[PDB]
């Protein structure tokens, strides 16, 4: 029986922008997509455990 | 010649903070890399 996974961490600056300064002032004009993502995420690592 | 590249070092930092109700005192914790890098 599984009772844990692997815990994922997955950073959205990295991901979609990558190397690109140019498109990382994009992201600050859409909110806090990233936070949802990065609190979900904390959530997950956290259940785990 | 080849020359094999690899990405920057980046990976996340965590502030390990034990409520500022007690102190102020925090501890930085670099995710995934090496001591003997920034
Ligand atoms: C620390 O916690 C106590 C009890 O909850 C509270 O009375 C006090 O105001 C808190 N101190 C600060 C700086 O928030
Ligand atoms: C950090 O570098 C030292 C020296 O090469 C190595 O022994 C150690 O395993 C490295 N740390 C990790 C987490 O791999």
């Amino acid at each position: 029986l599984p009772v844990s996974m692997t815990k994922t961490s997955v950073d959205c600056t990295m991901y979609i922008c990558g190397d690109s300064t140019e498109c990382s002032n994009l992201l600050l004009q859409y909110g806090s997509f990233c936070t949802q993502l990065k609190r979900a995420l904390t959530g997950i690592a956290v259940e785990q455990d | 010649e080849i020359l094999d590249i690899t990405p920057c070092s980046f990976g996340g930092v965590s502030v390990i903070t034990p409520g500022t109700n007690t102190s102020n005192q925090v501890a930085v914790l670099y995710q995934g890399v090496n001591c003997t890098e920034v």
